[PDB]
């Protein structure tokens, strides 16, 4: 959609960006279409006289489908530890709209006659609610916000004291 | 559409092996579609946060929380070919009925193993006389979790504990200690 | 607002968030009730340097 | 469910001695 | 109700003829708010550290697509308070110039 | 938008769990003996707020340990509820109890908690700390109770100026302070405990009698009942425990009338629509 | 000996029961080294207590006696070596003791 | 491939229901004075099974008649479930008890029948043959109610050399038993019967610190409680109740450690998703 | 659900064992 | 933060010019590994046995189809720690040559 130029012949419009060191995934996969529908639920009350008040609503996550074509199976392969990917959220830059907070929650391929070299695929993202959209950090390294760990039940060790001792001399 | 100019390394070959035998099962059962769904299951309720930490301890933070709200369910199949042979289709009605069964699916480059049969639906239709059409389904027992272990050799394996309850009290041509003593004299 | 954070067992520090709060709140109190006390506007500056 | 419990309960209170 | 202490086009606190800091109120006082915010490099606040533009990351670099810009510009108008959304913005290139031109729906 | 929060006390401090959270709290409280409950399930919990909170909760260090003699053997935790719109709130507080259950209801990859909360779970107190009245009337008991047990308290009752030979010398600990107050005189005059106040008076008779709450709209319809009007009604921070209630429906116009409360059940679900209250209520007189 | 559990965070508090008391540690970095607040049985025993290797945290009589323990870092105290490298050990009183009776002629 | 098996005990003799037919076996025991108990949903009974199984279950000839002196009384069946993969079996015994109840849950076509066993169900004893110890200590009561019983005995416990006056003489029942150890010293020390032993110990001590059992492997969530740590797994054939656990967790990093049992909640199905053992475990000392 | 109930029916436990 | 002793390409322990041992941290250590683990024939670990690369079944043989022998280096080029996964692997085939070529993507 229009809002920006780019003066420039060149841009790419889809890209799956790793949150974390922050570089490029799956960078060879042929978009066909991509679907980010959004969800939300009423809290519907009738009362007494013929009335039904809405009360607050509730955002539910959003969620992307995205019909791709794999030419490789190298790209298959990257797909798949996608999916198996637990630890990392991805970014999806779809057009101008940019996603953060997203992971793959499912992915089918497809293997038919209609295509022998490739195999499309239908990725879907879904993203995860976090209660604070933008955090606060802090730049040096000595003023964090204290975090407390509870109650420990510290374990048990055997060295005596002679041998604290003698690594505190060392 | 020479078919048989298969690539070199994404072959469009099925071959269901199986993981008891290692052997090629079910061959002359040409496939039709293959279409491999692996999904998984995320958050629905909003994560909490804790800001006003530093850079880099709340990133390690949200990525054990990432790590820890996200459930892989196992891949499945679904195949759909075309049966000539008598032979293939008893074989694979026999495989379904037993209920210990894992194989090996390989598509075009995918290897998913540990695969169990599902469903199984044969047609026979007045536009196939000869053959028959066939869909099965597949579903992943196990994902392929390496299994470290203790290998190689008899020893070196690791304790298991059969936790027995009651013991029978004996059998054969055995009159307590007599009969025990003759058997061990025996010396068989 | 700034306590007693000498006290008797030991100097006791608190986190650089409690204080740029209360850096924040005496700054709320001085100018206005509703000052826009952003880090780019000269209200934040002022806050971010009583702050450090 | 509920009337397994009630069936628990049941049987809690049968003994051998009437009184 | 935003209020900010009034300041020129060189950025430091101007005063009046009488010697006093004028304190603009709501439309005056969101609209310098955003031209300061815009005006703010990434990683310059170190009680914020991923606040502000990214002038250097996402703009004024040989990059790719200018949607993350568009992306930074937008988060820097929104984080002022009392600004709701964004209109329009218009991002415009030139030879070199990078214009971006902003259409904020301040409430008050 | 409804605003809910539970907010904890521990040593560290309060932590406020916020609406933004997936929480669900059943509060049900009434004009009993009986310890009012909340069950709270807060699901979306972190690690490590987690282990601040569930490893804090806990039965032990009074039964295999000593640890104790004061208030922080159990964490107190209060629920404070309302609305809020065009930036003016409504938070009012409904639960005030100390947790005593712990679980977690949902699995993976919602691993949410699932808490049990009673009001005044101290009742390992200092085992009566000051001997009750050898002699005294019901007003000066109460008082004794109330005392112990730390709590202020609304005494108003016709049974006051009765005097009780030896009130309550086999009482082992605090809590049970409440049931004997409620087993003497209990036709009507049922003592109970709302949040920190010890309201003990006639069950015909109102708290505040200038605090009546005008109801006009219910969710349903106002019905009766054996004892006077049972009704639903959206979360409304005016409403107490044995408080006064001027019920005003359209759909059965026989129950108008004026009502005390009996018996309160709150469902209150940030992500989810219930969001009620609903109110037992009797003639009042 | 007991290694109380760390972790590799710059501000911290960890409470836990050990040696029949309720204690409570918050070490957090300030400047260049270590501070830790410590507190047991809810009222706070001392603030600002500069953490050094083999140096018991608890320094005064009236602190750690009788027989209450102390807490000792092997080595320099370091967030960033939390977990591994270096421990947090808690002596109770006969041990620290002991500890005591070989550091006073080292 | 799950492999449960139902084994009866009657006069043609054991006649062993297989995990071919529908079965569902819900177990839950713990460490108190009740009897644990087994629920069993069976289907696919032939009408000759039905016969021989139904008609042998009854609650009668021993209240309108006599038909009775020992065991055949009523009907003890022993549950053997576990795994079986390449040939290698895995049953253990994890419940044995005489019914008491049964039922018809399904109606046709598939008539399903519903029976309810409990641990020690031949309460119907002879009436305390063997008189109490007039005077003796814990241990040496312990030992006459085993004797009593007939059950062998685990009494590991420091009350053990604690003198009584009269342990038992108000004892109707050989059920009874089991009630009056637990009803002596009960902060900790809580007796119960696991099938066949009987087992008297401390709350916080593990029967055997030889067999602790190392789990990793956990289906949800490892959480915490009130009292100790919360988990359930997939059936194992070595965690028996009031055993020793060494919880090594993934998602909940702090609750490592070693736990003792005090409850299990047995759910197997063997045409069903269910086959889930839950433990609830205490701090062990 | 009778669970909460269940878990209701478990608070009257002081710390009196009496015993 | 993988770290791995300096070897050389006759694969036994290289020292430094001052008769020392280099301990190689990240990037280097990581692509050392990886390349250690891809020379590795399977059943080679009498503590793994089912690691390693399968030379001998899949590769070196008359194998129909090279998915097998695809998939054995891919497992074994993910099983050195800190590797997350394989941006390309090129399995092409001169005239005797088995040529791999793989772009690990390792995190650090």
């Amino acid at each position: 959609m229009l809002g920006i130029f780019t003066s420039l012949l060149s841009s790419r419009s889809f890209s799956i960006v790793d949150q974390n060191t922050n570089q490029l995934v799956a960078a060879d996969l042929r978009i066909s279409r991509v679907n980010t529908r959004f969800s939300s639920v009423g809290q519907r009350h009738m009362l007494e006289d013929g009335k039904t008040k809405m009360d607050s609503r509730t955002i539910h996550p959003m969620e992307i489908i995205v019909e791709v074509f794999c030419p490789s199976i190298d790209v298959v392969d990257q797909i798949n530890q996608l999916l198996l990917d637990r630890d990392t959220l991805y970014k999806v830059i779809t057009r101008g709209m940019v996603f953060e907070r997203m992971m793959c929650t499912s992915e089918a391929l497809n293997q038919t006659p209609d295509m022998i070299s490739a195999t499309p695929a239908r990725l879907t993202f879904s993203q995860v609610l976090v209660q604070n959209p933008k955090p606060i950090m802090f730049r040096n390294a000595g003023d964090s916000s204290m975090i407390d760990r509870g109650l420990a039940l510290a374990e048990d060790v055997v060295g005596s004291a002679g041998d604290l001792f003698d690594y505190a001399v060392n | 559409m020479n078919s048989f100019l298969k690539s070199i390394l994404n072959t469009p070959t099925l071959t269901i092996r199986d993981d008891v035998t290692k052997l090629p099962v079910w061959k002359s059962l040409q496939v039709k579609k293959v279409e491999i769904y692996s999904p998984a299951s995320v958050v629905s309720k909003p994560l909490a946060t804790k800001d006003q930490t530093e850079a880099q301890v709340y990133t390690e933070a949200l990525d054990i929380d990432v790590k820890n709200g996200k459930i892989i369910q196992p891949v499945r199949l679904r195949i759909n070919a075309i049966c000539p042979d008598l032979s293939t289709v008893e074989s694979i009605m026999n495989a379904f009925n037993d209920n210990t069964s894992t194989f090996a699916i390989t598509s075009k480059s995918i290897l998913a193993d540990k695969m169990a049969i599902m469903t199984l639906d044969v047609d026979q239709s007045p536009d196939m006389l000869n053959a028959a059409e066939i869909n099965m389904e597949f579903e992943q027992v196990e994902p392929p979790v390496l299994n470290e272990f203790d290998p190689a050799f008899p020893q070196d394996s690791p304790t298991y504990g059969v936790q027995i309850q009651s013991l029978s009290d004996a059998n054969l041509l055995d009159l307590g200690a007599i009969g025990d003593s003759i058997s061990s004299a025996a010396k068989s | 607002a700034n306590y007693n954070y000498i006290v008797d067992t030991g100097v006791i520090v608190a986190d650089t968030a409690d204080v740029l709060s209360d850096v924040e709140a005496e700054f709320r109190a001085a100018l206005g009730a509703n000052i826009n006390l952003a880090a780019s506007t000269p209200q934040g500056s002022l806050v971010a340097a009583e702050a450090i | 469910q509920l009337t397994t419990a009630i069936q628990d309960a049941q049987n809690d209170s049968a003994t051998k001695i009437l009184y | 109700s935003t209020s900010t202490i009034r300041t020129g086009t060189n950025n430091d606190i101007l005063l009046d003829d009488n010697g006093n800091m004028v304190i603009l109120r709501d439309v005056e006082a969101c609209a310098q708010d955003v031209r300061a915010a815009m005006l703010m490099r990434t990683g310059e606040n170190i009680f914020d550290v991923n606040s502000g533009v990214g002038y250097f990351e996402y703009i004024f670099s040989p990059q790719k697509s200018y949607d993350d810009a568009r992306k930074s510009i937008a988060d820097a108008i929104l984080s002022s308070p009392d600004v709701t959304g964004i209109e329009q913005l218009d991002i415009d290139i030139t030879g070199e110039v990078f214009g971006v031109d902003a259409k904020v729906i301040t409430i008050h | 938008k409804r605003i809910l929060r539970v907010t904890f006390n521990m040593p560290y401090g309060p932590e406020v769990i916020r609406e933004d959270l997936d929480v669900r709290v059943r509060i049900m409280k009434a004009a009993l003996r009986i310890q009012n409950r909340a069950t709270m399930e807060i699901f979306g919990l972190t690690t490590q707020l987690r282990e601040s909170l569930l490893s804090q909760f806990t039965a032990w260090k009074h039964r295999q340990r000593q640890v104790g003699r004061e208030d922080e053997l159990m964490i107190k935790v209060s629920v404070e509820a309302g609305y809020s719109d065009q930036g003016r709130e409504q938070v009012s507080r409904v639960f005030v109890g100390e947790v005593a259950i712990v679980d977690i209801i949902s699995p993976p990859p919602d691993i949410g908690i699932r808490i049990q909360c009673y009001t005044r779970q101290i009742d390992r107190t200092k085992t009566i700390r000051n001997m009750p009245p050898a002699n005294t009337t019901f007003v000066k008991f109460v008082e004794w109770g109330a005392n112990e047990m730390g709590l202020n308290f609304i005494c108003d009752t016709s049974y006051n100026d009765q005097v009780l030979k030896n009130p309550g010398r086999s009482i082992t600990v605090a809590s049970a302070i409440l049931a004997s107050i409620q087993d003497m005189y209990m036709p009507d005059v049922a003592a109970f405990v709302d949040d920190d106040i010890l309201i003990v008076k006639d069950r015909d008779k109102v708290i505040r009698p200038d605090e009546v709450t005008n109801v006009n709209s219910f969710v349903g319809i106002p019905s009766w009942s054996e004892w006077g009007v049972e009704f639903q009604c959206l979360f409304e921070p005016s409403i107490r425990v044995a408080g006064g209630v001027a019920v005003e429906s359209l759909m059965n116009p026989s129950v108008n009338g004026n009502y005390v409360i009996t018996a309160l059940e709150y469902d209150l679900a940030s992500r989810d629509r219930p969001f009620y209250i609903k109110v037992m209520g009797s003639p009042a007189a | 000996m007991k290694k109380i559990p760390l972790t590799a965070v710059p501000n911290q508090a960890i409470s836990f029961n050990a040696g029949s008391s309720y204690w409570k540690i918050r070490l957090y970095q300030n400047m260049d080294m270590m501070n830790a607040d410590i507190s047991r049985d809810g009222v706070i025993v001392c603030h600002g207590v500069r953490c050094f290797g083999g140096i018991p945290l608890l320094q005064y009589s009236r602190q750690y006696r009788p027989d209450y323990g102390n807490f000792v870092f092997d080595r320099d105290a370091d967030w960033t070596l939390f977990g591994d490298g270096i421990n947090l050990f808690y002596l109770d009183g006969a041990e620290f003791a002991e500890y005591q009776a070989l550091a006073t002629r080292k």
